[PDB]
């Protein structure tokens, strides 16, 4: 409805109604839905994921990293008002926003295989902040990098400081990533600090025809 | 009117493994290239449940034992293999073609390990005959196989005339049946005889299980 | 969530109407269309009709067309059903559903279920009574202790042990049909050495009278 | 800067990529540099590049341009440490239309 692409597959908390979609024949989108990056930012090769959607009829969501499975990091912490959900201000429900426990940072070195007979599809981010003083406030270690590996992927991300206007309140900035992990293959996440890590991600259960229609209307009954 | 047929009406299949529940349209619910029949599962005492749609896709949350089958005019749910928690009353539906319409619905049973009736008698209650009626209960809980014969005897002999029974579903973590059983009374009809007896004949002891009481102690 | 909250149940006089009502949350009303379910009590689903909210476009079945009227409360996000002049024959429940896409879809959220009962009968509270053991005999391992629940109507009712906080060895039975009233009963299980020390209570309720009355299983006075 | 105007402005900035440490260390000082930019959009960290080139117009010392079009009521942060070659002059684009950039070889003709 008034949730984009980004907005759907990112789960912006105000898309909460698309969490768990039956198979479809075609997605609909505003032109400028209201609830898309709630945190400002950017979605990497965004248009070129739209594509591959164009070719996918059935998503069912599964869970690669659980929450509660994050023992040394604040995992509950990781949330902002540029994403309130009802008052209490929230997050993009597939990702987490990883953050210091105790003082520190410990080295995250977690992966997932995909033991599916089926293409997964796996997103992440990275979180840039304001200045040095956000960066050590949130994550303790200064220099930081996020590291992903799959047999194809072979990324380094860095996070980038810069004084930037504010859009919803926010003068941060959050970039997300995607892969494909095929079947049997393995993803392996190294960081050190700014990693927003998965939570949940897609197993593109059935592929075909479909398109993406930039439509204002609503579903009519009919056939 | 696209009357559907559900094939068996009932079926009990041993715990681990197959069942097959077959549905039958009277004209093919199957155009567009995809067949438009829908299977629901009712876990007793609550509201049915999707299962699969459009005949062969899982609904979301539903595990892989559940098989949609089939196209045309008949289907097949697969169920295997077969689990405690699905003791259940399945439904097929079709959307093809208006009015919306229903199987008879099929009833799934598990067979399971023979145990014993674990009976227990109780007298009436002294609020209740202050009230002026007396009520023999008699439970029968947890067995298998569904088959069981209750009797009442006062005093050696049989009776019948008063006795309720009532069954509950075969549970669905244990897969075993309960009994119910009261016996009611007036006070009067009641304070003359003495030993209330409860014989329940199962295949499981070749000889009755008894449990009495007698009226003054 | 996609929850779908539906009226109580409810009693009519044989001629009379009613209004059950069902309360649609958590996903937009005005985008999927709303249908009624009869049951017929444990035997076959028969379905009604169906209603979306957006504009009101009514599609019935023919067996319903007369009796039956759906209405929806868009502000309310509400979806209303109306049976007129009753029988015995609409004794049964209904369940208010959510119906995927159109004339070809498939209904994936059911509701809990509004149970109507159609009789002539008065509102009767029931009577509750104690199951203690004989005074001279003892189940070996485990006791088996009881609650009857005796001459009301209409159903149902609801029994709890220890206000619900016991929910292992319990057996709640269906009710019967005994005078024109009903009657059940129920079995809690605790081990032998549990009882007498441990408070077994029995918690009943009957909402049709507004009547919630415990009970409390004291053993054998001999 | 802040677009106080009505219209898109465009605004253009550079980095220095130097030959040598030396040459980095003889015109800025700082031996590890960075510039960053910031819109509501724009996030960039340049970072000088060394590398040891061939001459053109004789420099082996390369220059690196960039751009962005800051939206009316919306600003343009820097920052930079060094190898900056900042703004002082931006095209505010005051109307919009159809144009092309024609390749030929020819002068004005005063004709139409
Ligand atoms: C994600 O998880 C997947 C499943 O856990 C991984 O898939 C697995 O890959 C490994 C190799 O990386 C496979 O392991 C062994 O494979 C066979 C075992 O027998 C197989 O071959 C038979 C025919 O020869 C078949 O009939 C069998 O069904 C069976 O599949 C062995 O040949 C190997 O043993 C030898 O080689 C290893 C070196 O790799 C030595 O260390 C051993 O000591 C030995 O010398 C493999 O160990 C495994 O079979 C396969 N899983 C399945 C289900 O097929 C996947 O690799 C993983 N991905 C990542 C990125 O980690
Ligand atoms: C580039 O420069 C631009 C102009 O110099 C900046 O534009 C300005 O944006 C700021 C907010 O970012 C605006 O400041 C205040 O705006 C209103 C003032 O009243 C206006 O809003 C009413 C409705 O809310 C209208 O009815 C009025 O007619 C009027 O237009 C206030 O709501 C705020 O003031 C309060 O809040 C701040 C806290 O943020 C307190 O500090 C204040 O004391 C006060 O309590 C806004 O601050 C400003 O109006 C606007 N300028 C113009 C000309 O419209 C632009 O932000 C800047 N860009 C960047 C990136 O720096
Ligand atoms: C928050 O961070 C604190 C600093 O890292 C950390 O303090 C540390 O606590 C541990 C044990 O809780 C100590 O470990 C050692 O302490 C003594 C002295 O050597 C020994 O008896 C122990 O067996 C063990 O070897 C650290 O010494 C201590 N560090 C400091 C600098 O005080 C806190 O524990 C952290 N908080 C939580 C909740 O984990
Ligand atoms: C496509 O158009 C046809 C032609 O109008 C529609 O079908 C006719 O109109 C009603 C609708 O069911 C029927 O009573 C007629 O008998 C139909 N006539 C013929 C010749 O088919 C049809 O409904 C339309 N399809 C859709 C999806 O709107
Ligand atoms: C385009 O060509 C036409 C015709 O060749 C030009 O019209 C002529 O204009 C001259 C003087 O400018 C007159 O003497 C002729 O009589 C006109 N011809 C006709 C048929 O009317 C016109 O001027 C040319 N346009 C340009 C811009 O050069
Ligand atoms: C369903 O049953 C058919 C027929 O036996 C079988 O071929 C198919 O693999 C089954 N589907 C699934 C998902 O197991």
């Amino acid at each position: 409805r008034d949730c984009s692409v980004a907005g759907w597959l990112l789960g912006n908390p105000m898309c909460d109604e698309f969490i768990n979609v039956p198979e479809w024949s075609y997605i609909v989108e505003k032109a400028n839905p209201v609830n898309d990056l709630c945190y400002p930012g950017d979605f990497n090769d965004y248009e070129e994921l739209k594509h591959l959607l164009s070719r996918i009829n059935h998503f069912e969501k599964i869970q690669i990293i659980p929450k509660s499975s994050w023992s040394s990091h604040e995992a509950s912490l990781g949330v902002s008002s540029a994403c309130p959900y009802q008052g209490k201000s929230s997050f993009f429900r597939n990702v987490v926003w990883l953050i210091k426990k105790n003082s520190t940072y410990p080295t995250i070195k977690r992966s997932y295989n995909n033991t599916n007979q089926e293409d997964l599809l796996v997103l992440w981010g990275i979180h840039h902040p304001n200045d040095a003083a956000e960066q050590t406030k949130l994550y303790q270690n200064p220099t930081t990098y996020i590291s992903v590996g799959t047999s194809t992927l072979n990324q380094r991300l860095v996070p980038r400081i810069a004084t930037r206007s504010k859009v919803n309140g926010q003068s941060g900035r959050m970039e997300f990533f995607w892969t494909i992990l095929k079947p049997n293959d393995a993803i392996n996440f190294e960081s050190n600090g700014n990693f927003i890590a998965p939570e949940y991600a897609y197993k593109i259960v059935k592929k075909g025809d479909s398109t993406i229609m930039k439509s204002e209307l609503e579903y009519g009954n009919c056939n | 009117d696209i009357v559907l047929t559900q094939s068996p009406g009932s079926l009990t299949v041993s715990l681990g493994q197959r069942a097959t529940i077959s549905c039958r349209a009277s004209e093919s619910v199957d155009n567009f290239g995809k067949s438009f029949m829908h299977w629901y599962q009712q876990k007793p005492g609550q509201s049915p449940k999707l299962l699969i749609y459009r005949a062969s896709n899982r609904e979301f949350g539903i595990p892989a034992r559940f098989n949609g089958s089939g196209s045309g005019t008949d289907f097949a749910l697969t169920i295997n293999p077969v689990e405690a928690d699905d003791v259940a009353t399945y439904f097929c539906q079709q959307s093809n073609e208006d009015p919306r319409t229903f199987g008879g619905g099929t009833k799934l049973e598990i067979k399971r390990a023979d145990a014993a009736p674990t009976v227990s008698i109780f007298p009436p209650s002294s609020e209740q005959l202050t009230s002026g009626g007396a009520s023999v209960v008699c439970f029968l809980n947890n067995f298998y196989p569904k088959d069981i014969n209750v009797k009442w005897k006062i005093d050696g002999s049989e009776r019948q005339n008063g006795v309720l029974n009532s069954w509950t579903d075969q549970d669905s973590k244990d897969s075993t049946y309960s009994m119910s059983s009261t016996l009611t009374l007036t006070k009067d009809e009641y304070e003359r005889h003495n030993s209330y007896t409860c014989e329940a004949t199962h295949k499981t002891s070749t000889s009755p299980i008894v449990k009495s009481f007698n009226r003054n102690e | 969530e996609v929850h779908l909250q539906q009226s109580g149940p409810e009693l009519v006089k044989p001629g009379a109407s009613v209004k059950m009502s069902c309360k649609t949350s958590g996903y937009t009303f005005t985008e999927y269309t709303i249908h009624w379910m009869k049951q017929s009590h444990g035997k076959s689903l028969e379905w009604i009709g169906g209603i979306f909210p957006n504009n009101g476009d009514t599609t019935y079945n023919q067996k319903f067309k007369v009796r039956a009227t759906l209405t929806v409360g868009r502000s309310s996000s509400t979806a209303y059903m109306d049976l007129r002049s009753l029988t015995s024959e609409d004794s049964a429940v209904y369940y208010c559903v959510r119906n995927y896409g159109s004339s070809y879809g498939y209904f994936d959220v059911w509701g809990a279920g509004t149970t109507v009962t159609v009789s002539s009968a008065k509102t009767t509270p029931p009577s509750v009574y104690p199951l203690a053991p004989g005074s001279a005999a003892q189940t070996n391992s485990m006791v088996t202790l009881g609650c009857l629940v005796k001459g009301y109507f209409p159903e149902p009712v609801t029994v709890t042990w220890n206000s619900g906080s016991l929910s292992s060895g319990v057996h709640t039975f269906p009710a019967v049909l005994q005078s024109d009233l009903y009657t059940l009963s129920s079995s809690v299980t605790v081990p032998s050495s549990t009882w007498p020390s441990e408070t077994v209570t029995c918690n009943v309720a009957h909402p049709a009278s507004s009547t919630k009355v415990d009970k409390k299983i004291v053993p054998r006075d001999c």
